């Protein structure tokens, strides 16, 4: 697999 | 790796169906519904789909909040960092958006990450899009909180290359 969605 | 997506990673339907799983304890369930239609409508002004709520996991997109392993081999990694990920269309766990439950969710101005932010973004993978290089854009792989229009060029160009 899936694509991630980050925090910085 | 080995694995690999089945199909042009696109729907081929309009009535694109969800199933919400469980919930996070951290907002009421029905402002947790509406963070999630409101992303869906986002995508669905701009595109020939509707997203229909169903209540069995015969559905499209199954959305699922998770903590570490989850039970899909990708684990969420605690507080921070990794938010929520999603998979490309398709079948099986094809379509699926998760949202990691170690995170506080929140709504615009809480003191947590956007749930309604996070979810656009996810849903937009669940759609067919990759990541953006445009730092402004909804699918820019970075998490910024907004209070502006979601949606850039490059999201509603990326979405049209995919649904017309
Ligand atoms: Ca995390
Ligand atoms: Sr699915
Ligand atoms: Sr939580
Ligand atoms: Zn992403
Ligand atoms: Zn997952």
């Amino acid at each position: 697999x899936p694509l991630g969605f980050a925090a910085r | 790796g080995f694995q690999t997506f089945e199909g042009d990673l696109k729907w081929h339907h309009h009535n694109i169906t969800y199933w919400i799983q469980n919930y996070s304890e951290d907002l009421p369930r029905a402002v947790i519904d509406d963070a999630f239609a409101r992303a869906f409508a986002l995508w669905s002004a701009v595109t020939p789909l509707t997203f229909t709520r169903v209540y069995s996991r015969d559905a499209d997109i199954v959305i699922q909040f998770g903590v570490a392993e989850h039970g899909d081999g990708y684990p969420f990694d605690g507080k921070d960092g990794l938010l929520a990920h999603a998979f490309p269309p398709g079948p099986g766990i094809q379509g699926d958006a998760h949202f990691d439950d170690d995170e506080l969710w929140s709504l615009g101005k809480g003191v947590g990450y956007s749930l309604f932010l996070v979810a656009a973004h996810a849903f937009g993978h669940a759609l067919g899009l990759d990541h953006s290089s445009v730092p402004e854009a909804l699918m820019y792989p970075m998490y910024r909180f907004t209070e502006g229009p979601p949606l850039h060029k490059d999201d509603v160009n990326g979405i049209r290359h995919l649904y017309g």
